[PDB]
């Protein structure tokens, strides 16, 4: 999902950022 | 008690004409509702009318007011009777821009009956509303949204202000600067240490703006009851937590304040307390309208004031007294066939910030995939004879401005200074040896001459000769040594010993003294009387005795 | 590091720590 | 006319570039990018040896953001020249963002920006930015969408000297310090060659000329096909963002969005990337079959228009969450065209909607598709409308939608008048005739913005140089109105009028716009309430600029006020200044300079300056005290227009020097005064007579010169001559010796005393001296002297008021 919709509009963390860094 | 009547206040001429009034009458709400122009003194002058009532029999209303900021005139007011606008409603609040206070804080009120209306109210601050509820005579546990206009009041007016710690590290002659030691997290904290203070977002946190004036007294009050004011210097904003100032008065009385600035549809800041600093006492301003006059020959009076700003704290006057070079012959034109008769001469913007703020999300969402001896101090320079000073300085009290000096060279004119100075201040001692200095002010030349002496120096050693007693008379004496300034000609004189003969006179210069010390003349047969006096720069002297020979 | 509400230019400072290399190419 | 194509076209579609340099062979050879194009996260842009300039178009838009190692975006794109804008990204077409390293552009071969705006931000590094025009590169329609800060050039970036390059709005334009910007003639509005040099406008982003003389566009204005370019395509190929294309490589082609991959629609002869209303795309996906249309999609926020881009298409909106329209812009950009793309379907909705916190919104207009919102909570609140600083109206006049429930919500928009809310009163299910207390702000919308209120007249009437008096012009329907059309001003009850109020100030440029909200920073004046429509002004400033409004003070909580445009009027001249710093010199005995300005407001046209001089009696013997005790050493010094100096009754003198200069002067000179004598002066400056004034005012009242005031000269000492004549000496027969002569005719002031004196002709002798206060001198004929025998010389020089005169020449005298 959008970042700004996961992160900054209720709470995240680095885990679940791990989605976005894949090569 | 004069009972006065309630109903419409349209304009602040009316609360005038209840001026006085301490009770309040008529079941028709009290209606206040002055669209004045801003022209501040509108809260002077409702407390001028309004602030004698304690108690309202009717209930009251204010809406469509203009430039009003609180009902603070209230300051008698005790008690709301009520009576109706209708039983709903004791006190009725509606539409009222720039409102932002209600009674004083020390102050309660009591409300009677029914409830009481607030809505539409963008200055006035929700929390400020629970106040009001031990005021209500029924004790409801909260004001309910039917009574608030929560979501429609304070909605750019909160009020959540923390306070903010904020110092100086040290202060110049004409600088500052303020170090908020408050820390304020940026982003969201992940909870560290305290972090009292947050934003949600660094963006719409615009940074620190920082408030600073003048003030002796330091009683500036943060608001003010004109609605546009301008005491408050206001900067530029800064995010750093630092800003520095310059171009201030040495050791003034200053008082300041910062406040955060951030988006309005952000709703947190924080704002700190008024304080105060002096600015060092930095250069003193040189002395004022000094003037002297010459007592005698060898005295002088002088006298001075201290009328502009000290910038500090005056340690002492110091004078300094010189002799000029003395004035000289002006040899350009012939003294004798002229004589000389010894004359003399003398509110935010945020449209920018939030575009980019936007973009930026919509872009980041779219991209991831999954001339003068400064030493100034006493000294004297006494003459070779010692009978005068050539140079003398001094050092005096700060409380007189006028002092006389003496033993100056009898004839001459003089340059003297006066100046003030100031003490070698701690925050300065530490380092005033490489230079820095700047203790004490300028200072400007006051140009005097002494008065003629007692006599002219009266030549001496007068007589009179004459060689292979026929030959001329001659007549001889020792030129002057103390002379009122150059010697210029000398006047001999002589008359006959008879009856109603004139006394003639002469006038040369220093001419062949040299060769014999006298002057001669082939006078005739007779029996004279002889008499001399000299001329110098400082125009005529004076005669001496007689002395009398015969002649053939 | 726990929980985050990371947001502005921070979240794209901590999306850049949090991996230096490897997104998945929008197409 | 049909034509060739510069170079092969090799189309490809949208790219990517991410993470390494090595992903820019994939861009290789491309003449054209199908698509949107984009660069980021490339740290180390370094190993960018190769460009690219075979490529020269990009048809959607272009994103640049967050790479380092990279110095000027022409380092890739040497011939890169337009961008098509067929989608916009927020709506802008160029975007550069957060790039540090970027310092510079350079891409000097771009020449037209279809649609949308450029956006370049946050790239600190970057210099010679505002020297570009881009208001010039964008379709000349409204398209501001420039967008331009955050570089520090007021110290990071004073290297603007560029060559000498053309300049306009007082700089030059450039790229850099070596690329000047050019435009084409007018006509052309970029498809040239040069500033002069153009083919025919049917090339987009200019063109090659063959040495044949054989024009070849760059990019076709409407279409391409086979290299070549046509205004439409030929019948059985459908056409695709720049080009004609067979349906079967349309459906092979494909469009992208933020998340879906849409294959190409051939469909009514264009590649469509999907069906438009009462349409809907087969289930086999290469058609586009009829329906009803009807759509179904969740409801959620909208933030940026980025996000509304996803709700195009649907008619129906469901989800008890509050639709918010959130959107904001720096100016009023193509949000209202963008939002009727995504939101022109919608007909219906679930829940309520609310807008706040939002910019750049002219009006709800986009919506007319709309026509009911149900309710459903934002608890009991139809519709919510909070801090939206350009918000001013909703809908069409005949759209109108329904409310069945809840209560309406509007606050802080400053630039809505009230008067369109009222409006919205029968689609709410009560039809109430107005509005609860705490629905609507009464003044916290549309206050500050004008928006609206009834147009209203005022001329002036008549003016003083010092009062003026104004009256309206338009008509006034107090109550019933008794006149219909022609402008009403109407107010239903007379008890809610209260009249016309004035505004007015001294204006010198006549473009102060109106009453100001905030407290202070006022400078126009109010007036009182008046009924007739006729009030006066007065004390004001004459031959001065004032501009005034009228408008209708009465609110009485009645919201069909009026107002009136600004106006301006100048005052009568009234009466001139005083002349400023007049100082008067002596030049001699018989001279005078005088000099003089007008540093201060004329007026009326100053027309001359009235310089008058007036000889004064001489200072004259006082007989407080005997001169002789000690000398008076030397001289001490300190109504209608006309014309006509005069002379002294002895031609001697000028006895009166009344003159006409014009304005032109500022100093004068002056000459045949007499010696030592004073004068009172006056310079006063004249300003012309009004019309009225020469008929109306003739008999009195003047006014047309300025306040007289005296400078006082003397004439400098007289010269030396004149002192004493005729001396000689005689004897009586023990006699008395006699001196004589005759006093001066017109000494330096009347003679004070004669001041005689003699000397002996023995060496080394001192004169001596003696005065006479004019005796019976004549009476005796001659002074009585009494001496010492002997020879002598003698001497004589007058003491006069001016003081001591000189000597005259010498004779001799022997006594027995
Ligand atoms: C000042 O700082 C102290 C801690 O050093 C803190 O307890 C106090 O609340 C602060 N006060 C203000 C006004 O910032
Ligand atoms: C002054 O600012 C520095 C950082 O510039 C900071 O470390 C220090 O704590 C500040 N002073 C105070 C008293 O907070
Ligand atoms: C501050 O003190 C001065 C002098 O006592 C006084 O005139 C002034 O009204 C005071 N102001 C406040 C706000 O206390
Ligand atoms: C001035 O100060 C000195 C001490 O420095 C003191 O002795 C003297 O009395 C003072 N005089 C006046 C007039 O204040
Ligand atoms: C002369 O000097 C004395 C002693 O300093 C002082 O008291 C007096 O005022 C001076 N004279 C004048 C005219 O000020
Ligand atoms: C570009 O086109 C040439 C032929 O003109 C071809 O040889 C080359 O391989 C192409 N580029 C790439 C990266 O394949
Ligand atoms: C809108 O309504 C008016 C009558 O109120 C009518 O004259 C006009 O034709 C209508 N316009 C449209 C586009 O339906
Ligand atoms: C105002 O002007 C109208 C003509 O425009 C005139 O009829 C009327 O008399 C004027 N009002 C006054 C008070 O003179
Ligand atoms: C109002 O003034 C305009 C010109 O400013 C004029 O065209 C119009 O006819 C005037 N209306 C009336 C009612 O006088
Ligand atoms: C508008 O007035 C301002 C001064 O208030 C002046 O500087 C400016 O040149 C004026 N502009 C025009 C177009 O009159
Ligand atoms: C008179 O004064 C003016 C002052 O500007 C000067 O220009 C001019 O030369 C003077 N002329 C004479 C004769 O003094
Ligand atoms: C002053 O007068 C002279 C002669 O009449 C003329 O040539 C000159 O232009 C005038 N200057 C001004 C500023 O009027």
């Amino acid at each position: 999902g959008g970042v700004y919709d996961e992160c900054c509009v209720k709470t995240c963390s680095y885990l679940e950022l791990a989605i976005y860094c894949l090569p | 008690d004069k009972e006065c009547s309630s109903g419409l206040i349209d304009s602040l001429e009316r609360a005038r004409e209840f001026h006085g009034c301490t009770i309040i009458t008529g079941t028709e709400p009290l209606t206040i509702s002055i669209k004045r122009e801003s022209g501040a003194h509108v809260m002077d002058e409702l407390k001028y009318g309004l602030a004698a009532v304690h108690k309202i029999q009717s209930s009251l209303m204010v809406h469509l007011t203009y430039g009003l900021k609180s009902l603070k005139f209230f300051q008698s007011l005790t008690e709301i009777s009520g009576d109706p606008d209708a039983d709903k409603y004791a006190l009725y609040v509606l539409d009222n821009r720039d409102l932002d206070e209600l009674w004083g804080p020390n102050q309660t009120v009591f409300i009677r009956k029914g409830g009481v209306f607030f809505h539409f109210n963008p200055k006035l601050c929700v929390s400020t509303i629970n106040q009001l509820l031990p005021m209500l005579a029924s004790k409801p546990k909260f004001f309910e949204k039917s009574d608030v206009g929560a979501d429609s009041n304070g909605n750019r007016g909160s009020c959540g202000t923390a306070v903010l710690n904020v110092t100086l590290q040290s202060v110049g002659a004409n600088s500052a600067m303020l170090n908020v030691t408050t820390k304020v997290e940026i982003g969201e904290p992940q909870k560290p240490s305290n972090a009292t203070i947050v934003f949600k977002d660094p963006r719409a946190f615009i940074g620190f703006v920082f408030y600073h004036m003048i003030d002796p007294y330091g009683n500036s009050t943060k608001s003010s009851d004109d609605p546009c004011d301008d005491r408050w210097k206001v900067s530029s904003p800064e995010k750093s937590g630092v800003m520095v100032l310059s171009n201030l008065i040495p050791y003034t009385n200053y008082s300041y304040y910062v406040r955060t600035m951030a988006i309005s549809s952000e709703l947190t800041n924080a704002e700190s307390d008024v304080k105060n600093f002096r600015t060092n006492p930095g250069r003193p301003s040189k002395v004022t309208e000094v003037v002297a006059t010459a007592i005698s020959d060898s005295k002088i009076n002088v006298t001075w004031s201290y009328l502009d700003k000290p910038y500090g704290v005056l340690t002492r006057y110091f004078i300094k007294a010189k002799l000029i070079n003395r004035p000289t012959r002006n040899n350009n034109r012939d003294y004798c066939t002229e004589p000389l008769v010894k004359a003399m001469e003398n509110e935010y913007d945020d449209r920018k910030v939030q575009a980019g703020m936007e973009f930026e999300n919509a872009l980041q969402n779219f991209i991831f995939v999954p001339d003068d001896e400064n030493t100034y101090k006493d000294e004297e320079d006494l003459s070779s004879n010692k009978q005068f000073y050539e140079v003398f300085a001094k050092e005096l009290p700060p409380n007189q401005t006028h002092f006389v000096f003496e033993k100056l060279r009898h004839f001459t004119r003089y340059a003297i200074f006066v100046v003030a100075c100031r003490e070698e201040i701690p925050s300065e001692k530490l380092r005033d040896t490489s230079f820095k200095k700047s203790l004490c002010s300028d200072y400007d030349t006051v140009f005097q001459t002494t008065k003629r002496k007692k006599f002219a120096d009266i030549v001496m050693d007068l007589k009179v000769d004459l060689e292979h007693a026929e030959s001329p008379v001659r007549v001889r004496w020792t030129p002057p040594v103390d002379p009122n300034g150059e010697i210029v000609t000398y006047e001999v004189a002589y008359k006959l010993q008879k009856p109603d003969q004139v006394e003639e006179k002469k006038c040369i210069p220093a001419a062949d003294f040299n060769q014999t010390a006298g002057y001669l003349i082939k006078l005739n047969e007779g029996l004279y009387s002889f008499r001399v006096r000299a001329n110098s720069i400082a125009g005529y002297g004076d005669f001496t005795e007689v002395e009398h020979i015969k002649v053939e | 590091p726990g929980n985050h509400k990371l947001c502005g230019p921070a979240l794209s400072d901590a999306m850049d720590v949090v991996c230096p290399h490897g997104f998945n190419t929008l197409p």
